């Protein structure tokens, strides 16, 4: 099994940002819900508030002139295209430049939250390469479940966990 | 020996959603929001609880004035928005100009309440004839005239000097149309008006308005080389209009009350009615919808989304989707 | 065994200071900079060193022309900008309209400096009275007129021809103003002027225009169915202006030299004076700020920040703030 | 005590991202001045440079139009309205994206200058995953002074620090 | 011992060019684009094929009407775009005004060919003198005329009532124009139309105007009291134009062809011809660019890079260079 | 020898991020074919959209008025000027934001082949502290280039990588 080093899990549905814990009890995914909430309730309020900035916007309306208001009739024309053209130019760069400030805030919080795990364990487990930790000691479901939801007592753990990785270099 | 394991992972699906960036199109993404609504039912509707005035093939002016090919309009009374068709075949059947026009369209388009109400009957012109009528102004097949004005000509033989006016009683502004006749030449003048040198002249607390015949030799338009150009105000209430004449004068018979005033519009399209409800409507469409933005005409009446002539606005929400 | 430690870490305080994000909205921070400003004096004050024309309850036709409610101003040389009411009760007091009024105030936002001079004194009229005067221009009690206009009527029992010119000698432009009475019927017409059929006519190198007088029978206004209509030109210098008439002239007395041009504006405002200086000015008061923008409103005049529609603009420059 | 991980220092004065040093001569906060003076250089120069994009903005002027001149005079309004309400909503959205642009600019500063002492460190110090560091060897009043300006001989104190490392793998 | 090693690492260069960013200005980079031109050939050229009308020092009123000292544009046809000096000095050479001048410029801004034609020949001015003529619109000290409208005079000792009529049998509008002249004086009028109360009426589908000389006293204007204004329509195909007077009359001979619609423009720069080629011209320079912007001059023509105000406009493409 | 935490090298050529290998065979630098590519198809794509979203904008066009109608000739006015305006402030900006959005993009782009790496290697080889790794067994020009193109076999130097680290610790 792999990590986000090498794509995402089609496995894992609770949420956007998660876990998968293989261990002696068993294996399965589980969604970190402080990070894929704290997600939600900002990828919306992005929606919302582009919406109500652009609540306030232009609006044409029709106006007839004569033969002899050639001038003004052009003038107009312009105008209400000139507006059209730069709110049509303010939203389409705003859902651009809103688009990117999107998936970089996905790639942020994966890594932010492997660098979660990654302090919380430190020397007693080895980090695979791929998104993955090894842990130098057993992890019943309870320790996993400890790593989660950030309480994670190290060392408790510590000594099982050293021993272990001298035995690797004995 | 393997040991227990932990991972750090993201969502993936069967989502072929793809969102844009400045720096990377066609991002194959795992949740997308569309933000534009790009379809319409097509259809003028009514707006709300009101129903629009399709004055078909009719204009503006034809329906206020009253060409007889526009009847059907001769007493509408509360409308939500207007409909003119581009170019409308019966506007003014008599060939002339309609002075300020397109601020009196301007001033409709502020106006969703008429009712039209009668200031001088006929019966009034005791010394005039009332039954002026063209061939430009026929109606069927026989000639005819504006519903809503009279071409008084001379009775017996004598044209007395006209001198008429009427108070608006009313607590609403009152909308008042006249005009005036310009003939080909001195003989035909007198045929219809007998005085030679003639005027009209309007005086309100504003107004003061002199008119004088032009006699000139035009051109043919449906026939005839006689035109009448015709003129407007609003008569305030509690104030009064003053005509006075000695030949030319085109009296009118009815004025319009404006009794309600409100956002309205007048649209250009070639649809006719649809039977239909709507809060946003375009020319050439209806629209129900909660998107924030819209692009299909910049036109419209109502609360409506925002107009954009974008293709495409979609929104990423979930990630990248790996397959 | 505890050893050394170094740690990284960054600034708290007491800090409720919040501010904005696309994401996250009402986020506690350490350091905020708001850059919007919010209060205004509330007063019509200076413009840098000049001092502002406050037309109370003139309008400007009023204080040019003279309406004798008006006589606070007629001696007014420099100012800063002008602040007029939205419906100011003294304008023209005998009715009648002004000819491109609107495009003479818009002139006047370019003007800052009047000199009021005489071009044609009263005893220049040795054959006609000067004394005309109604109800409707009346000043205390009694039957005045416009101070700066002559209405020129019959003396003994005539009106001669008038033919007078003035020629601008100095090095400024001059804004000039005449009139014309339009009588209600030829009696009170000949009654005033003896002349039946009359015209004021105007030349310069640029003007060439005639006036006729248009009886006819309007409403009563301040108890008046006659109307004197008004006009303006600029006359450069070296050139000349040339009225001629025979009957219904109103005949300028004096002529504003136009000695500094600059940036000024015509504001609508119902406040008065204020006694106070600025360097920014809105029509609901003034504004002492080094702030980059304000909401109060948008018709400034003078170096002033920029105006947005909102309710709050606030930077956020520290971090975070972790209670 | 503890790092950057669990909350902010109210201790820390003289800048806004720095150390807290505790070894055998005494405790303290002590502001990076490189990192912190980088940030008020680069914030201020982001205002200014907002206020100077402003400096050149619409300016709405009063016209005055008559009875039959409703046309242009709700030409007039529409467009002084139009472009009142344009940069209206490039300000709330310039300071909405630049404010989120500086928050991240501080939690980036404050990582990037974890980073800067985990590199000089090294296994020479044990990481306890709280934004703070556990030397293996002692470290003076001097030492400290010498990890925060970025002077830090590692081969200096490398011998003394390996010997106690595996004193706790003994 | 020392082992093998492996660094990661990045570019740099001797690259003086520098970016701007929003918190840190004059970056040194390795790579910069800039996206700005800021260079044009000062001169105004063909676009395309075509080749422009330099009116030179003549105005479009100048050139239409004949004004002699603008004989060069005579026969012009086919253009890309009009320039027009800022202030032409040679316009209506007979002192008066050109009615709806600025209306009729820009519908010349959609016209790119003319093809003048002759629908009055003066071989028709039987029973009138065609060779009114004055010394404000002299040539080789000599007094003349405008080229393409004739001064109708009295022939022996009558002016017999004038009308004629001229139909649009091609498939294209037509431009055509007249006059009238205010003369000084009663006596100088009969002089030369011998007739006294006068008019010029003309008349079409559309037009139906009445023209009425003004007898006034004005300034004099390269010496002379008299004025000459002047009008314009557009005759559309099949459609007949008619003028009728008794006096005052300037008829047109010459009547200028549409035959081809187009965008154009006219412009206002004081260089001269620059005899080269251009798809992007300005008033002070065309340009010849791949850029997406230019700062040279707002008011273009042709496919050309977006106007900014900007002194600079660099994009970073490489990265901060080390140095 | 030293990698990015302390300057750029002007010394490599074919990319903008890449590597240099020590070893016994030879030195040199060498760039990450991958990353830099995708830093072309990026900028470029950023540089085209620019132009693309500027390709619709305001026009001005001439237009003439008489000595009657300043009112609508100043309106004229401020309107092509309040537009010209408005575009000149689209474009400033959009270039300036673009452009940290852009030396950041380089920033973590290096960080991220670090990173690379970094994970690849793990205990196999120890972080120097300036951006490179010194490999704590032998590697070949073919280990280096198993490296760079992402494919690291770490058991089968796993060995003797181990042995030669807690010699370090004898
Ligand atoms: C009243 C009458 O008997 N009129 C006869 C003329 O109509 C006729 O000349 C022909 O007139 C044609 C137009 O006739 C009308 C019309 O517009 O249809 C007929 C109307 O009844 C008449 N109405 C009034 C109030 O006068 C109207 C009016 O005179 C014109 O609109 C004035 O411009 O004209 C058409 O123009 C033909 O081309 C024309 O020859 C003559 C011929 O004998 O006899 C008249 O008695
Ligand atoms: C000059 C004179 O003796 N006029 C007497 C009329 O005034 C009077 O008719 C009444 O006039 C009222 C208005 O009177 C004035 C005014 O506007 O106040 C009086 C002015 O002196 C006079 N000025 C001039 C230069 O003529 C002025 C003027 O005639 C009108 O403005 C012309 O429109 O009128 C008011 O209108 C009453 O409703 C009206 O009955 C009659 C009655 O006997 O005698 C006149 O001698
Ligand atoms: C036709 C003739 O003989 N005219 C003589 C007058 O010209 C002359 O009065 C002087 O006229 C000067 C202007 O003379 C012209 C002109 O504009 O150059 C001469 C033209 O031929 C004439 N053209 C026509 C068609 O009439 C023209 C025209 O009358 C005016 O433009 C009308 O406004 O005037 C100049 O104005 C001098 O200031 C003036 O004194 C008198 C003097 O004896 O004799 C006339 O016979
Ligand atoms: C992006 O996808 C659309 C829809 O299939 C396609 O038309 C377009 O060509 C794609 N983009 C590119 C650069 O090909
Ligand atoms: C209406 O006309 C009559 C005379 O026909 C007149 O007595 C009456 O005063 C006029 N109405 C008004 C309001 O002036
Ligand atoms: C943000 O703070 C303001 C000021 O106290 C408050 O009115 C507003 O409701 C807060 N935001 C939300 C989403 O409640
Ligand atoms: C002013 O009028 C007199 C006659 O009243 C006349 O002689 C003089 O030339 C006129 N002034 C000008 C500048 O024409
Ligand atoms: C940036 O470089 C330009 C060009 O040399 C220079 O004029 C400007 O002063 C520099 N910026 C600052 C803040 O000095
Ligand atoms: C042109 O005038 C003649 C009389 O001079 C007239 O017979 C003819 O009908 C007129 N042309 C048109 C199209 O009316």
């Amino acid at each position: 099994i792999a990590g986000f080093i090498e794509g995402g899990w089609q496995g894992m549905v609770d949420g956007w940002y998660g876990y998968h814990h293989s261990n002696e009890q068993g294996s399965g995914y589980a969604a970190d819900k402080e990070s894929t909430q704290k997600a939600i309730d900002g990828i919306t309020n992005k929606i919302n508030s582009i919406i109500d900035k652009m609540n306030t916007q232009f609006e044409a309306v029709g106006r007839e002139f004569n033969n002899l208001e050639r001038r003004i009739e052009n003038l107009n024309k312009k105008m209400e295209d000139g507006f059209l053209d730069v709110w049509t130019y303010n939203a389409e760069l705003l859902v651009l430049m809103e688009n990117e400030r999107t998936l970089d805030f996905h790639d942020s919080n994966v890594k932010n939250l492997y660098e979660k795990v990654r302090l919380q364990l430190r020397d007693n487990a080895k980090e695979l390469g791929n998104g993955c930790f090894e842990f130098y000691h057993k992890c019943d479901n309870e320790c996993m479940e400890s790593v989660k939801n950030g309480t994670y007592d190290y060392p408790q753990y510590s000594e099982e966990a050293r021993l272990n990785r001298e035995e690797i270099s004995g | 020996d393997p040991g227990d394991q932990i991972c750090v992972g993201y969502h993936a699906n069967n989502s072929t959603e793809q969102v844009d960036t400045i720096m990377e199109k066609n991002i194959t993404v795992t949740h997308a929001q569309d933000i534009l609504e790009k379809t319409h039912n097509g259809k003028l509707c009514n707006l709300n609880g009101v129903k629009p005035l399709i004055l078909k093939d009719c204009s503006v002016a034809g329906w206020l004035l009253g060409n007889p090919m526009c009847d059907e309009f001769l007493n509408v009374s509360e409308w939500s928005y207007i409909v003119e068709k581009a170019s409308p075949a019966n506007g003014l059947c008599y060939p002339g100009d309609f002075n300020d026009y397109e601020e009196l369209k301007h001033l409709l388009s502020r106006i969703n309440h008429f009712e039209k109400i009668k200031i001088i009957p006929k019966s009034y012109w005791s010394n005039h004839e009332t039954s002026g009528v063209s061939s430009a102004c026929s109606y069927l097949e026989n000639p005819s005239f504006f519903r809503n004005v009279v071409w008084l000509t001379k009775k017996d033989n004598t044209y007395p000097p006209i001198k008429v006016n009427y108070t608006n009683a009313n607590q609403k502004d009152l909308l008042v149309l006249w005009g005036i006749h310009h003939p080909n030449n001195e003989a035909e003048q007198k045929m219809i008006y007998q005085n030679l040198n003639t005027y009209v002249s309007v005086g309100t607390s504003t107004l003061n308005q002199r008119l004088v015949p032009k006699i000139a030799t035009r051109s043919k338009v449906k026939g005839l080389s006689g035109r009448m150009d015709f003129f407007w105000t609003i008569l305030k209430p509690n104030d009064t209009i003053n005509f006075d004449s000695n030949g030319n004068f085109i009296a009118p018979e009815y004025a319009y009350k404006i009794v309600k005033k409100g956002d309205s519009a007048i649209m250009k399209s070639e649809l006719e009615y649809g039977n239909c409800n709507t809060k946003c409507q375009t020319p050439i469409g209806a629209i129900n919808s909660s998107m924030p933005f819209h692009n299909i005409h910049p036109l419209t009446i109502g609360e409506c989304p925002k107009y954009v002539k974008s293709n495409r606005l979609v929104l990423a929400t979930g990630l990248r989707n790996a397959p």
